[PDB]
């Protein structure tokens, strides 16, 4: 058997039925980079 | 029919979930992570997911359309915290090792005594020594007498190559010696035995490139943790390599070190022995001298004799016999001793 | 010659090295270029396949 990260169902029970699905749609995805510089009164 | 709301989850997901990299965890239920190409992205995480072992460092599940963490999966069978450790025991006690009594007090006070008598420490409150360097010339005694020591002893044992902790994923270098400190500390105080550590720590040379700073890193990281100074519980860490110059030198200044053990050379005394321990577990005929052959060569170590004892048996083999004659260990005396005779000035000092 | 015509236009697959895999229809599966996988088996094949 496995895991993937599972509980038994008291505390997630009544999160995994509509939040989930209010965390792929509105909820969009962003990604970390670095900045290497700037200008001046335009970004 | 029963089980409902486990099935869901198991079905709500995305079905080819990815493999992950924990980086950081910022508690407002998303996070950051890293994908097994380097990017990285600012994905969020669930609630079934059991935030009590998400450790930075550990491996999650990931999607494709918003990429957030599907479930922490556990280490995948990697036993590298496990295998190192000594179940069983070593080599004879005492009795395999000659000849090196001189050396056997000090490891003993050093180890032994803070643990079966931890009264003469404080009949003057003077604290033990930490660490032990053991230098000398190449396969003299080293690995031997450190298995001489760890076997009479009445805690746990780990044995260390040192190039099992080196690997390239940028944290698991530091993070294995934070495990097995942590092994280490919540078990019995175990004898840590970090066999060749001049292959991490030498010089201290700081590169632009990213090949030598996960083993600076991971030295640094050491030394720290040697020196954390906030309950280590009397853990005693024996070091050892062959040269001692070319080493790091704040390993070598006390605070950190006050034990640095020479295993000077030989003699026609100890080698006796050696020859009948590696002649015992064979069919040894009688019709063997080998007191000959021990008077005549002088110059050679165990690992000689060891390849003496070999050849002798490989040469019985040959002329399809069980038993060994004088004559198999005579030539195996004369083939196998001629790689390295070469420098010396007889008959010049009495 | 239509056989082989319908075949041939269809998208390709892939290939990934496994040693071993755990258990509940869904393997690890680790493609050369990328990372592991936590993929799903086929019913046409089983799943006994470590």
């Amino acid at each position: 058997e496995s895991d993937t990260g599972l509980a038994p169902p008291a505390l997630w029970d009544l999160a995994a039925d509509k939040q989930t699905l209010q965390s792929e749609q509105p909820l969009q995805v962003a990604r970390c980079t670095k900045i290497i510089n700037a200008d001046s009164e335009d970004p | 029919k029963q089980e409902e709301e486990r099935s869901k989850v198991d079905d709500l997901r995305g079905t080819p979930m990815s493999v992950g990299t924990l980086e950081e965890i910022i508690d407002d239920n998303h996070a950051i992570v890293s994908t097994s190409v380097g990017s990285e992205h600012y994905v969020s995480i669930l609630s079934f997911v059991d935030k009590d072992l998400l450790e930075p460092g550990c491996s999650v599940l990931l999607n494709h359309k918003v990429h957030a963490v599907i479930g922490v999966l556990m280490d995948d069978t990697d036993p590298l915290v496990t295998v190192m450790k000594v179940e069983k025991a070593p080599q004879e006690t005492y009795a395999d090792i000659g000849g090196l009594d001189n050396q056997i007090q000090e490891i003993k006070e050093s180890v032994e005594l803070p643990l079966t008598h931890p009264e003469y420490y404080e009949e003057m409150g003077i604290k033990p020594p930490k660490g032990v360097i053991l230098y000398g010339p190449p396969g003299t005694g080293k690995t031997l007498l450190a298995k001489a020591v760890a076997n009479q002893t009445s805690a746990t044992f780990l044995r260390v190559v040192g190039s099992e902790l080196i690997q390239k994923y940028l944290g698991d270098g530091p993070k294995l010696v934070r495990e097995l400190f942590r092994v280490a500390e919540e078990h019995a105080p175990s004898i840590v035995f970090i066999d060749e550590i001049d292959a991490i720590g030498t010089k201290r040379y700081d590169s632009n490139s990213g090949g030598e700073r996960e083993i600076q890193r991971t030295m640094l990281e050491l030394l720290n943790q040697l020196d954390g100074f906030d309950s280590r519980g009397d853990v005693k860490v024996i070091m050892a390599t062959n040269r001692i110059e070319t080493l790091d030198p704040a390993l070598i200044r006390p605070g950190r070190i006050d034990r640095k053990i020479e295993f000077p050379l030989p003699d026609e005394k100890t080698k006796k022995r050696i020859f009948q321990i590696h002649t015992s577990r064979m069919t040894l005929a009688d019709d063997v001298t080998l007191d000959d052959l021990i008077m005549a060569k002088d110059d050679l170590s165990g690992a000689d004799i060891k390849a003496i004892c070999t050849e002798a048996g490989l040469m019985a083999l040959r002329e399809r016999r069980m038993k060994v004659t004088n004559e198999d260990f005579k030539k195996s005396k004369e083939n196998v001793l001629y790689k390295k005779q070469e420098g010396t000035p007889e008959g010049l000092y009495l | 010659l239509r056989e082989e015509l319908q075949l041939l236009q269809e998208q390709g697959s892939y290939v990934g090295e496994v040693v071993r895999a755990m258990d509940k229809k869904k393997v690890l599966v680790k493609v050369h270029p990328e990372g592991k996988f936590v993929v799903d088996v086929d019913k046409n094949i089983d799943i006994n396949d470590v």
